[PDB]
């Protein structure tokens, strides 16, 4: 079985470095050429160059020139980018792909590794309610990073909750709010509390949501 | 181009 | 500006075929023989799905095919099935052993009917205004399909300053969901008579409206 594993997500500061792993088995690694590929957000694939295993030469595709280096270790059949003088606009999943030929290029693939790059530092959220079949929510305000898990009644209340994904400030900091449905008739007697999870910070928030 | 069958993970000398 | 043009996007209901066309835009992919797609769900490795404009390798069903005629190489699916709601990636060889993949195609299955956004919006909390802070949420849901423009209003004038909006993203039933925020000083807050909150679906517009 051939297989394609890469590292775990990254989060780094601008003008900071990155290093990715690309660790194969399955097939001799010196036969085929590995292959790097990017996304970032909203956007599509760009093939970013090859790493010929045979001599070790690099191809960099324009606009991946200057600050990305492909290199292997045959030692551990392990394929590696790193990139230098990030930059927010270099967020984006990065994978691995074998070419088999020039008929069969890219045939298997990492799974991706995300980096994160971001000017932002670790920041615990500001919990607010949003007070109310009526409707009720929490607002989680300017936290970094992600993510955030929000459950209502400590998980006894699931029917009629939406956790919307968070937007990304022009501060670099996220928000995001959870809303669930409620009878009209319950509110006065039922207490409402939403479990605000961001272990990023170590920070946990029981907000409780209450008529106003 | 290349022959399909061909393998670009070659030494070029 | 890829080399390889795809349309950003189709649609079909379940049953149906569809075609995605690949053009390519410069000489450098030579005869076009070496071309290859991808399909792509999100959270996933890329899978190959054709090679050498028509040739299916195992794993990827019959139904999809490849063709070309001229430069402009082409991708049908037949009987499509919901799980094949995915983008669609061309790619062709193009000389000095150097590779390109198209802007990508998002297919959407039509599964479910089309359905109007429900939209709360909740003022500033009381806790929030007492923390010199103030924010609009305008949570979106029930929608499809799954695109929505947002538009605030302090009054009757439009407001694009302070407005952060999420994209679309499915929700547990399988439509879609959204959330806009307006941040605002405690002074903006109280300064106007309203404020709202205009969902745009499908060329029809849902308006919600908080009063200090």
């Amino acid at each position: 079985q051939v297989q394609l594993v890469q590292s775990g997500s990254e989060l780094k500061k601008p003008g900071a470095s990155v290093k990715v792993s690309c660790k194969t088995s399955g097939y001799t690694f010196t036969t085929y050429a590995m292959n790097w590929v990017r996304q970032a957000p909203g956007q599509g694939l760009e093939w970013m160059g090859w790493i010929n295993t045979n001599t070790g030469n690099p191809t960099y595709a324009p606009g991946f020139t200057g600050r990305f280096v492909f290199s292997f270790d045959t030692s551990v059949s392990t394929a590696y980018l790193q990139i230098s003088s990030l930059k927010a606009e270099d967020t984006a999943v990065y994978y691995c792909a074998r070419v088999y030929s020039y008929g069969v290029p890219f045939d298997y693939w990492g799974q991706g590794t995300l980096v994160t790059v971001s000017s932002a530092s670790t920041k615990g959220p500001s919990v607010f309610p949003l007070a109310p079949t009526a409707a009720l929510g929490c607002l989680v305000k300017d936290y970094f990073p992600e993510p955030v898990t929000v459950s209502w009644n400590s998980g006894a209340l699931t029917s009629g909750v939406h956790t919307f994904p968070a937007v990304l400030q022009s501060s670099g900091l996220y928000s995001l709010s959870s809303v669930v449905t409620v009878p009209s008739s319950s509110l006065g007697t039922q207490t409402y509390i939403c479990n605000v999870n961001h272990k990023p910070s170590n920070t946990k928030v029981d907000k409780k949501v209450e008529p106003k | 181009n290349p022959d399909p069958n061909a393998n670009p993970n070659v030494d070029p000398n | 500006q890829s080399v390889l043009t795809q349309p950003a996007s189709v649609s079909g209901s379940p049953g149906q075929s569809i075609t995605i066309s690949c053009t390519a835009t410069s000489s450098n992919v030579g005869s076009f023989n070496l071309v290859s797609w991808y399909q792509h769900h999100p959270g996933k490795a890329p899978k190959l799905i054709i090679h050498e404009v028509s040739k299916r390798p195992s794993g990827a069903s019959n139904r999809f095919s490849g063709s070309k005629s001229g430069n402009t190489a082409s991708l049908t699916i037949s009987g499509l099935q919901a799980e094949d709601e995915a983008d669609y990636y061309c790619c062709s060889y193009v000389g000095s052993d150097t590779w390109v993949f198209g802007g990508g195609t998002k297919l959407t299955v039509l599964g479910q009917p089309k359905a109007a956004p429900s939209v709360t919006l909740f003022p500033p909390s009381s806790e929030e205004l007492q923390a010199n802070k103030a924010t609009l949420v305008c949570l979106i849901s029930d929608f499809y399909p799954g695109a929505v423009t947002v538009a605030w209003k302090a009054d009757s004038s439009p407001v694009k300053a302070g407005v952060e909006t999420t994209t679309p993203s499915k929700q547990s039933n399988n439509k879609y969901a959204a959330s806009s925020y307006l941040s605002l000083t405690p002074e903006q807050w109280k300064s106007h008579r309203s404020y709202s909150c205009q969902v745009t679906h499908e060329g029809s517009t849902v308006e919600k409206t908080v009063a200090p």
